[PDB]
C-alpha cells in the first residue's frame, strides 16, 4: 500500500502561520523527491518545488519564495509544509506528491513525474471566524417520491469555511446518495444539501440518518430523517 | 508546458488530442495528468510516451517541435475531465509549470431531461427564525441548465442561490431560496421552475 | 544509487547547458 496521507483541512486568520504534513507509507521516504502543488478555487495547478527527502535540501519554484518553507521529519517519513504571514489569496487545496526523476535519452537531460498523489489539504485563510453547521432534515413526503421510490435529505446551512463531508447511515448508504456542491450565500457563510433515494416501502420500518461532518468547527452532527 | 487551449469537445468513438506549447518542450519531454471535479490528479503519460500499468490504452502521448500531445482513442463519457500538461519551464536553472489544462467535452452521450425536486422549509427550521426552499435537479446529459423561482404567481430573485451540474454518469444541480418564516405562511405557494434546453419544468410547494 | 543524485546533477548539468548552447549559437550564427 503505497500511499501518500496529508494533514486535515484548516482556517486561519491573514497574518497567521500553517503547517500542512504529508506522510508517506509503503516506501523507503528518502529514496524519492517530494513536491508541492497549488489549486486555487476555480484555478489550474501550481508547481510550488520540490524537497530533498536524502539531504532535506528544498528548491522553491518560481513564485513561492519567502513564505513558504519546506521541512521534513525522516524519523516518521514526514515531508511539511509551512506557509508564513498568510494571506486571503492563499486559500487554495496543497497537494504533495512523490516527484520521480529518470534520465532521458539525450545527455544532460531528464524527465519527470508525480506517480503517487496525497489527497490534497484545504487551507482556508480568512478574516471570520470558522462556524459549524445547522442541519435540517429535507422529509420525504409524495411531491418527492415517483414510483416505487422516495426522495429523503439533509439540508447542512450557514456553515465556515469549506469542506464538510456528509455520509448517510454512518457510510453504509451509498447507492442512491448524491451530495450537491455547496452554494456560497450573501452572508458569506457556506449551505449543501444531500439527498439519497430509497424504496418508498422502507420509509416506516428503516432508519435514515445523516452524518455531516465540519472539521473546521470540530463539529460531527447525525440528523435522523422520517416522513412528516 | 506552457500554454494550453483552455476547451476542447470530442464525440463518443473519435479521436481528440490535447496539445502544450512551450519552447522547453523542445528539449524536455512533459507528463500529463487527469482531474475530475474533485478528484485529485492522476498520471497518464510519463515520458513523453510511457503509460504507467493502471491507465487504459486509449491514452496515448507524442510530442513535435515546442509542442507536446496527448491523444485518447476510444473517447468515452468517463474520459470528461480537465488535462493538465507538466514540464520543464524556460528558466535557466531547473523549474517546472503546469499548463494551464484543457477542459475535455465528450459529446453524444444519451440525452436525459432534468428531474425537478422542491423541498419546503422543515418545521424545525422554521423553530429556528428561518425559511429555506430547496430546488434539486439530478439526471440530465446536457450539462447546462437554467433555474427560475416565483413567488405566489409572480417571480422573485432576491434571495436565490445556485449551483453548477457534476456528474454522478448523468449530471446534477441544485437551487436554494432564502426566506423568513412569516413570508412563508404569507405567500400562497412558491415555485422552482426549471429550464433544460427547450423544455421547462415546474415544481410547486405551499404552506397547506 | 538514489534518484535524488539526478535531480542534484541536473541543477549542475541546466547550468553548461545554458552555457553551451548560447556559445554555439554564437559560433554558428
Ligand atoms: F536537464
Ligand atoms: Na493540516
Ligand atoms: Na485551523
Ligand atoms: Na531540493
Ligand atoms: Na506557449
Ligand atoms: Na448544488
Ligand atoms: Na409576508
Amino acid at each position: 500500500q503505497v500511499q501518500l496521507v496529508q494533514s486535515g483541512s484548516e482556517l486561519k486568520k491573514p497574518g497567521a502561520s500553517v503547517k500542512v504534513s504529508c506522510k508517506a507509507s509503503g516506501y523507503t521516504f528518502n529514496n524519492y523527491a517530494m513536491n508541492w502543488v497549488r489549486q486555487a478555487p476555480g484555478q489550474g495547478l501550481e508547481w510550488m518545488g520540490w524537497i530533498n527527502t536524502n539531504t532535506g535540501n528544498p528548491t522553491y519554484g518560481q513564485g513561492f519564495t519567502g513564505r513558504f518553507v519546506f521541512s521534513l521529519d525522516t524519523s516518521v517519513s514526514t515531508a511539511y509544509l509551512q506557509i508564513s504571514s498568510l494571506k486571503t489569496e492563499d486559500t487554495a487545496v496543497y497537494y504533495c506528491a512523490r516527484f520521480r526523476v529518470a534520465p532521458a535519452a539525450q545527455r544532460g537531460y531528464f524527465y519527470y513525474y508525480m506517480d503517487v498523489w496525497g489527497k490534497g489539504t484545504t487551507v482556508t485563510v480568512s478574516s471570520a471566524s470558522t462556524k459549524g453547521p445547522s442541519v435540517f432534515p429535507l422529509a420525504p413526503s409524495s411531491k418527492s417520491t415517483s414510483g416505487g421510490t422516495a426522495a429523503l435529505g439533509c439540508l447542512v446551512k450557514d456553515y465556515f469555511p469549506e469542506p464538510v463531508t456528509v455520509s448517510w447511515n454512518s457510510g453504509a448508504l451509498t447507492s442512491g446518495v448524491h451530495t450537491f456542491p455547496a452554494v456560497l450565500q450573501s452572508s458569506g457563510l457556506y449551505s449543501l444539501s444531500s439527498v439519497v433515494t430509497v424504496p418508498s416501502s422502507s420509509l416506516g420500518t428503516q432508519t435514515y440518518i445523516c452524518n455531516v461532518n465540519h472539521k473546521p468547527s470540530n463539529t460531527k452532527v447525525d440528523k435522523k430523517v422520517e416522513p412528516k | 508546458e506552457l500554454t494550453q487551449d483552455p476547451t476542447v469537445s470530442v464525440a463518443l468513438g473519435q479521436t481528440v488530442t490535447i496539445t502544450c506549447q512551450g519552447d522547453s518542450l523542445r528539449w524536455y519531454s512533459a507528463s500529463w495528468y487527469q482531474q475530475k471535479p474533485g478528484q485529485t490528479p492522476v498520471l497518464l503519460i510519463y515520458n513523453k510516451d510511457n503509460r504507467p500499468s493502471g491507465i487504459p490504452d486509449r491514452f496515448s502521448g507524442s510530442s513535435s517541435e515546442n509542442t507536446a500531445s496527448l491523444t485518447i482513442t476510444g473517447a468515452q463519457a468517463e474520459d470528461e475531465a480537465d488535462y493538465y500538461c507538466h514540464s520543464r519551464d524556460n528558466n535557466v536553472f531547473p523549474n517546472w509549470v503546469f499548463g494551464g489544462g484543457t477542459k475535455l467535452t465528450v459529446l453524444g452521450q444519451p440525452k436525459a431531461a432534468p428531474s425537478v425536486t422542491l423541498f419546503p422549509p422543515s418545521s424545525e427550521e422554521l423553530q429556528a427564525n428561518k425559511a429555506t426552499l430547496v430546488c434539486l435537479i439530478s439526471d440530465f446529459y446536457p450539462g447546462a441548465v437554467t433555474v427560475a423561482w416565483k413567488a405566489d404567481s409572480s417571480p422573485v430573485k432576491a434571495g436565490v442561490e445556485t449551483t453548477t451540474p457534476s456528474k454522478q454518469n448523468k449530471y446534477a444541480a441544485s437551487s436554494y431560496l432564502s426566506l423568513t418564516p412569516e413570508q412563508w405562511k404569507s405567500h400562497r405557494s412558491y415555485s422552482c421552475q426549471v429550464t433544460h434546453e427547450g423544455s421547462t419544468v415546474e415544481k410547486t410547494v405551499a404552506p397547506t | 544509487k538514489n534518484e535524488q543524485e539526478l535531480l542534484e546533477l541536473d541543477k549542475w548539468a541546466s547550468l553548461w547547458n545554458w552555457f553551451d548552447i548560447t556559445n554555439w549559437l554564437w559560433y554558428i550564427r
